[PDB]
């Protein structure tokens, strides 16, 4: 759904459901386009924003764990995977490449 | 050697520190009595260490009734500048307590005046929504830049000055009533409506009505009405403070 | 930070009051309601009679749901206070 | 630092666009005052070793000269703090 | 170096100033300014006897000015005391962690604001902020963050005595004070929910953060 | 089971239920995206992410168990471990790998 | 139980009522799983989730009771009494799987 | 709300100009843009992912991704160009 | 809200004039308008881009180029020249 | 109509009777003036100078006297307040900048 | 409100000037500018308002220095603190006049 889900014209019960909505529709766009590329049949996009301390000013940086199902046969690039990591990271305010894994519908990383 | 002439930098260093916690004493946030008074004296204490070098120092000795009419000068600006900013806090204050006495909350002032019962807590509300608006706006930041700046325009000697200009400021009275009814137009007349309604009610069986079934409606819509109007005050707040500022621009020249 | 945050949380501040207040009022809306109604179909017509169960309705209210409530308030204080560190500017 | 030296550069391009304080009087003065009471113990020192040349005279009107130098020191910190409590009295 | 006796003038002079330093270059201010806006809040304006509040402000600043402390000593305290470093050095070189603590919470604005206001020349980097430029910019910075703080503190006394007052005027009762209902369940609110753990808490994160 | 399962509840839900909420449509999602792989017919996954406490000099990180039931005879690949990890780790703010613990159909630990 | 059991939710809900039905939940879905083992008939959990506090020499750290039925003659595993362990530990915030026990229908403790 | 809903009008103007390029058949632009700070250190450079699907055959030519970094960084306030990411249909990074 | 929808409107009506524009068929214009730090070094400024569909073999002036660049930088407050990017329906950088 | 509203609405009032009195002139057929109206900051000294941009359609072959340049630069400058006459850009209907 | 009676002013004020303009033997239709100085939220500074009049002659009807001057005149006086060397006169060609 994405934006749609938020388009549902529905009360957002707190500013934490606003996020949720937010969090859950970045994640289906970037699915989206994932599925677009040609070798990929269907994505999924899992983003774990992170969470402040309470007196550390150490911090640290959000996540984002990428399935994708690919066409019959259709093995991803090394430059794919390169891609697909770079979208992934630039959606996502702050996000260290890194901190993106990118695996295929067998369970094999295609990251590292 | 081993001059340190001081009353060289006495002069030079009072009569600025004069103009600066004038301006200190009645500016708005900078006035508020919850900031120890030793802080507001170091702030005036270090503006003018940073600023009054750069001016030409004056001569005219402390023991004088130019000195006299230097301070009233100085009290003068100080307390002019900071009003005309508090100006635009007394229109929302007022557009919120008249929104606030439009809700029914407090209806012992029709009946007794001045009665020692009076809870304009709507008033408070939006008058604390547009302190932190003006501190969002860095609005305390520009009136200590045109503290300092006035003296381009005015300098520290005692020079000669106007009248209708005064008025100005007196007549900036206005304002406080004029703008207080644009933000308080749109809902008040709302619940103008629905008081109208309630009349319609009253217009069938006779009592029954009123005092019973209307107050707690008014209330309830004031609060969801005005609630929605929150986010139309902070345009209407940029408006207050670029009026105040402009005018106090004009005028004070 | 933002101004739009600043009309955000007050925006949701009194929603919450809205919350907290919807229903008392309403409770003695309707009740007074009810009686009105009921005077008019009876013809009696006497200001003090409404008053008497309207305070009997709204204080029922609070032991209804006055724990609701109170949870709700000192979540939105609570929340705000933790988030205090964080929309400074 | 090479940052402090550009930032060196960047104030002698300013001064060619363009073509000392109370607290720096106060440490000349405090500077002054101490370089005066060394040299006339650094005298002293130096007669009570023996060496030739140094007279008591020169010593005691020198160790005279220190010590009111340190008295009017003493007084300008007095009335500076007394002051200053002054001022941090005002009414704000 | 100084002599002594100009040394333990200098010594005796500076400890004059130690209010001056507790109130414009350390973190008390912004630890009152809230502490007095909650008492104005709660309706109570003596409640904690200041004294109170005063000794728990002093408590935090120095809990919260420990690491800033610790720097001072270690690179200027010690020398100094160890005849390494001249009177006149240690003070300079103490100067420094107080400086960038007066800077890690000084907003921009300000220093836009005063390097202006004393006609100087370009600030490229923070490194060029001389003591007379960021000293106001703190204490402005350091009045509206308090204020800011104290004006989102302020909004829940202030929602409970709205509905307080709606609820007794749905009834009628409208020559009820409603500041008299309104103090006691503001008092239970301020127990219900750590009124002072969370307070605490976010002042000191709002220092760390 | 599903993000839009809880997105309702009425309203009246103290924000722990807002919580635990997101908590179990974040175990519903991993547990869908698990089964998804090949070799996987049914994926469960549980989450213990910790209340922040002051109590402790530094705050303490989350843990995650997994089970997973195979297709008849499809035991899961070494890399295919370590897929699963990363994903669960990643979709967990602070989720250290090595607090996820991966178990099949036969409570053999594949972690 | 469980998820289910937090459905209808009367408005009249204090935070402890609310704590005590989600440990009901989280007992009754782990329970579940366990019995998903092939093994186990039916599986009981009890979570102690008690007070923190701060002085080291009194910390009583989050305890779990386990009981599980097995099938005629099923026998658990050495392993598969690990994998129940990490199991119940990790679904408790901050649970020491020293403090899981694990017993059968017998009485014999499986863990120790 | 108010700030979400500008972004994600922005990345749709956007992707519909990328569209109009002859070459390319559709569009697809994503905008991280971080959270401001107004002190005096605190400051992070937003950044955005563009994958383009080109009609077939028709290779986007090196002024063309040129063109494309330029108008996307322009578009955001204070876009570092180096933090546009361009990519195709087939995970080829133009950039 | 106010100010973005004065945004809309005037990358609007300067698409619309340089359509108006002999050569050119159709205009988008994209406007980046930020806030800026002061000390901070070398900062930024506010910045567009602009892309023209030109008429079938309607190659655009230098000195089209450079009417375009004046009008787009008058009509943005404080907006550097140097800071307009135009662009062809191609990808050619015209700027 | 709020006060950036009612500003708005002036900007846009006095653009239009700009072109209005380009066109009335001989050679040109329609104008077009975009105003930028600056604004002032409490971090800068001097204000940046409003800019105006001025597109004009002429008559089939009417090309305007360097003279007509220089009048149309006077009359945009001196319609907004502190307009300095070298911000003002005059471009005509293909392109060509007349300033 | 008083922003809103500012404009109205202004424009009036434009009306009636074109209209006496006109109304002069050679001048056919006339149109006037007015540009009022503002205000600043700081620092002092005047800015002579200033006034660009465009005139459209009857075919052929040049007008006199004398005419250029009574138009300066009338226009200066008309804006309260007018420069007269502020106020620009033109043709229906473009031809600076003043």
């Amino acid at each position: 759904v994405g934006f749609e889900l938020l388009d549902q014209e529905k009360f957002g019960i707190s500013q934490f459901s606003e996020q949720v909505n937010y969090q859950r529709a970045l994640e289906g766009e970037l699915a989206r386009t994932i599925e677009t590329l040609g070798p990929v049949k269907s994505a999924r996009v899992h983003l774990a924003m992170p969470k402040p301390s309470l007196f550390v000013r150490e911090q640290k940086s959000p996540s984002a764990s990428v399935t994708v199902t690919l066409e019959p046969g259709r093995a991803l690039d090394e430059g794919q995977i390169s891609a697909v990591v770079h979208l992934v990271s630039s959606a996502v305010a702050g996000l260290p490449p890194g901190n993106v894994t990118l695996v295929d519908q067998s369970g094999h990383l295609l990251t590292q | 050697v081993t001059s340190e002439q001081w009353l060289y930098w006495l002069h030079l260093y009072f009569w600025p520190l004069l103009r600066v916690l004038a301006l200190i004493s009645t500016a708005p946030i900078l006035s508020e009595r919850a900031i120890p008074k030793r802080v507001k004296l170091g702030l005036g204490i270090m503006i003018t260490l940073v600023i009054a070098p750069s001016l030409p120092a004056n001569d005219t000795p402390l023991f004088s009734i130019a000195a006299l009419w230097l301070a009233m000068q100085q009290i003068l600006i100080g307390i002019a500048l900071g009003f005309t900013m508090q100006f635009a806090f007394a229109a929302v204050r007022t557009a919120g307590e008249f929104i606030g006495l439009q809700m029914g909350l407090s209806f012992a002032t029709f009946v007794d005046p001045g009665s020692h019962l009076n809870m304009p807590v709507l008033a408070r509300i939006m008058d604390m929504l547009a302190m932190l608006l003006f501190l969002t706006f860095n609005g305390h930041l520009w009136l200590i830049s045109l503290l300092v700046d006035t003296f381009h325009t005015l300098p520290i000697g005692s020079n000669p000055v106007n009248s209708n200009a005064f008025m100005a400021l007196a007549r900036a009275g206005g304002l406080i009533f004029l703008n207080g009814l644009m933000l308080a137009l749109p809902v008040i007349t709302l619940l103008l409506t629905l008081n109208l309604a309630l009349g319609l009610l009253n217009r069938m069986a006779p009592q029954l009505s009123i005092f019973v079934i209307g107050f707690p409606l008014t209330l309830t819509v004031g609060i969801m009405l005005m609630a929605a109007l929150m986010p139309l005050i902070a345009p209407f707040c940029e408006h207050l403070f670029s009026e105040i500022f402009n005018l106090l621009a004009d005028i004070v020249s | 930070m933002t101004p739009e945050s600043v009309m955000m949380m007050g925006t949701e501040a009194m929603k919450v009051a809205l919350a907290l207040a919807a229903p008392l009022l309403l409770v003695a809306l309707i009740t007074g309601l009810i009686i009105s109604i009921l005077q008019a179909a009876t013809q009696i017509n006497e200001m003090t009679l409404s008053f008497i169960p309207k305070i009997v309705a709204v204080f029922i209210a609070i032991i209804v749901a006055g724990p609701w409530m109170l949870n709700l308030l000192l979540d939105y204080v609570r929340t705000l206070f933790s988030n205090l560190p964080y929309i400074i500017g | 630092a090479i940052q402090g030296i550009e930032g060196v550069i960047s104030q002698l391009q300013a001064t060619a666009m363009a073509a000392v304080s109370f607290a720096g009087q106060l440490h000349a003065a405090l500077d002054r005052i101490s370089d005066r009471q060394a040299a006339a113990r650094v005298q002293a020192e130096k007669f009570t070793l023996g060496e030739p040349g140094i007279a008591l005279n020169d010593v005691m009107a020198d160790m005279q000269k220190a010590s009111v130098s340190m008295q009017m020191g003493i007084q300008v910190r007095n009335k500076l703090v007394a002051a200053y409590q002054e001022v941090m009295s005002m009414q704000v | 170096s100084w002599s002594l006796s100009v040394q333990t003038l200098v010594f005796i002079t500076s400890l004059t100033f130690l209010p001056a330093i507790l109130l414009m270059m350390t973190s008390f201010t912004r630890i009152i300014i809230v502490f007095g806006l909650l008492r104005n809040a709660l309706g109570t304006p003596s409640a904690p006897p200041n004294q109170v509040l005063l000794g728990l402000a002093l408590f935090l600043t120095f809990f919260i000015m420990s690491p800033v402390i610790d720097k001072i000593y270690v690179d200027a305290y010690q020398p100094f005391s160890e005849q390494k470093i001249s009177m006149q050095e240690a003070l300079d070189k103490g100067a420094q962690p107080l400086r960038a603590f007066m800077l890690r919470q000084t907003r921009e604005a300000d220093l836009a604001l005063f390097a202006r206001l004393a006609n100087s020349g370009p600030l490229q980097g923070p490194e060029a902020v001389p003591m007379r430029i960021l000293l106001p910019a703190y204490v402005t910075s350091e009045l509206k963050t308090a204020f800011q703080i104290g004006f989102t503190i302020f909004i829940p006394f202030l929602i409970i005595d709205l509905v307080i007052a709606s609820v007794l005027m749905a009834l009628g009762m409208m020559m009820v004070p409603p500041a008299t209902i309104a103090l006691p369940f503001k008092l239970m609110l301020f127990v219900l929910v750590d009124g002072w753990q969370l307070l605490m808490g976010s002042l000191a994160q709002s220092f760390y953060s």
